């Protein structure tokens, strides 16, 4: 799990390989790419709630709102069993009404 | 050990070989000093750059980033860092660094500038944006505090940084 | 032969905003080397030979 | 017998720089502990968290 220690990106396995006088290590590693652009927000209100994502992040391509995980796209609908509550959307700085 | 004397050469030809490998471990470490400098600080394959706006959800870098006024685009803390250590005869010769105190700047700037938008993913790819306050809560995340605290104490937490780091200002 | 000077590499401006955030789409998986010496050479030496 | 003098220094001079180069490669190597554990540091705790 350490950043940076066998191969450059994230880590997934490795094989060894003899050398006359050392080893050989080949490190195989995951790099995404294709980025892309969008909007996002902190949090949802919604009946003077908010809602905040269990594991994900908020995006929208322009016009609605999906849940995504971090390290790959792929939209979801936001449900009420991906997001939990906490408290009423008077002191979170970015919420959006949806 | 001659001081360009004739004799005194011809008197140390017959020793062998002692200064041949005297220079090449000197050499030796000569090199491995730029290899080590070169090693530690040059992690980035770009040089990002900071926004001319900043609104890190009130955090307040000024101290830290890299200052125009200065000719050597030095931040403030580098210059306190500068100023406070203070330090060709007959045969010692002292060689300049490869790197020069300017890049060693651009380094840490980059590196800086990096961390502050991406966060760590420029670390393993291709640096993506992000909102600060949306990284902080990522980063309580990770410790096991949920991000719900994060955005309820921003303004709280926003100022024990900034007072943190204006009291390491004061003491350096 | 031209001496120059050196090159930290590119250079580019992240567009940091506030409200924007950029996921990847794709992924490509890399195999990658790394060398490490593990021993030297085992000798020995005889004085009154030498 | 100018010669025994010439010896003498000879000898001492390269006797002092034979122990200066030993203590600077000494030191050569803990630096370069140093330098490979800042490096370490450097790659886990700014590019990523620890
Ligand atoms: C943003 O994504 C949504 C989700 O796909 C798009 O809304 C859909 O648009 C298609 C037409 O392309 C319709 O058939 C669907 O009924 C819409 N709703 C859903 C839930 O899929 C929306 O058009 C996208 N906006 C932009 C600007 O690309
Ligand atoms: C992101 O930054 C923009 C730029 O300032 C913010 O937009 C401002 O919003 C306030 C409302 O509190 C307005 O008074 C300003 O006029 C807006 N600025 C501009 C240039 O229009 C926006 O609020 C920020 N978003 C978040 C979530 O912090
Ligand atoms: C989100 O929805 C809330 C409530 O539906 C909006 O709050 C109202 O805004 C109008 C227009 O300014 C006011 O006249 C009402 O008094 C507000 N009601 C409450 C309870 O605050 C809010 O403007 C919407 N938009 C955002 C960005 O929050
Ligand atoms: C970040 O903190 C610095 C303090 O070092 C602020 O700089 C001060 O700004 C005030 C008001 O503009 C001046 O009266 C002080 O003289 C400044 N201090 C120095 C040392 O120059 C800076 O304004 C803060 N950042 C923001 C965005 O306000
Ligand atoms: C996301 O949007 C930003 C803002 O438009 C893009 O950044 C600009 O991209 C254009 C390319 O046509 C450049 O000419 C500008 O110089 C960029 N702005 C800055 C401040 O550098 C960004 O490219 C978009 N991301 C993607 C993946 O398309
Ligand atoms: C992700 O990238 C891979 C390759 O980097 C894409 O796979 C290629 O797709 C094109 C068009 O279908 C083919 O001509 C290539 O032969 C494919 N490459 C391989 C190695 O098979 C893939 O399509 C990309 N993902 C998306 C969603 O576009």
């Amino acid at each position: 799990k350490r950043v940076d220690f066998c191969g450059k990106g994230y880590h997934l396995m490795s094989f060894p390989q003899s050398a006359p006088h050392g080893v050989v290590f080949l490190h195989v590693t995951y790099v995404p790419a294709q980025e892309k652009n969008f909007t996002t927000a902190p949090a949802i209100c919604h009946d003077g709630k908010a809602h905040f994502p269990r594991e994900g992040v908020f995006v929208s391509n322009g016009t609605h709102w999906f849940v995504t995980q971090r390290n790959f796209y792929e939209p979801q609908i936001i449900t009420t069993d991906n997001t939990f509550v906490s408290g009423n959307c008077d002191v979170v700085i970015g919420i959006v009404n949806n | 050990i001659c001081g360009d004397s004739t004799e005194c050469s011809n008197l140390l030809l017959q020793y062998g070989s002692f200064c041949t490998q005297l220079n090449r471990a000197l050499t030796g470490i000569a090199v491995e000093q730029d290899k080590n400098t070169q090693e530690v600080f040059a992690q980035v394959k770009q040089i990002y750059k900071t926004p001319p706006i900043k609104d890190f959800g009130g955090f307040n870098f000024s101290q830290i980033l890299p200052d125009p006024s200065k000719p050597s685009k030095r931040s403030f803390i580098e210059d306190l860092l500068f100023n406070k250590v203070t330090l060709k005869f007959n045969g010692l010769t002292v060689l300049p660094p490869l790197l020069t105190d300017e890049m060693i700047a651009q380094y840490t700037s980059a590196l800086l500038a990096g961390t502050i938008t991406s966060g760590w993913t420029f670390g393993a790819g291709a640096a993506l944006q992000i909102p600060f306050a949306m990284q902080m809560a990522y980063r309580f995340n990770g410790i096991g505090v949920t991000q719900n605290v994060l955005y309820e104490n921003q303004k709280l937490i926003a100022n024990q940084f900034n007072s943190a780091i204006g009291k390491i200002q004061d003491s350096l | 032969i031209i001496a120059y000077t050196m090159s930290l590499g590119a250079e580019n401006s992240v567009a940091y905003s506030n409200n924007s955030i950029a996921i990847p789409t794709n992924f490509t998986i890399s195999v990658t080397t790394e060398i490490l010496p593990v021993s030297m050479t085992k000798t020995s030496v005889d004085c009154t030979m030498y | 017998e100018a010669e025994v003098q010439i010896d003498r220094l000879i000898t001492g001079r390269l006797q002092s720089l034979q122990t200066y180069v030993t203590q600077q490669l000494i030191r050569a190597a803990e630096i370069r502990a140093s330098a490979n554990l800042a490096a370490i540091k450097m790659s886990e705790c700014v590019l990523g968290q620890s």
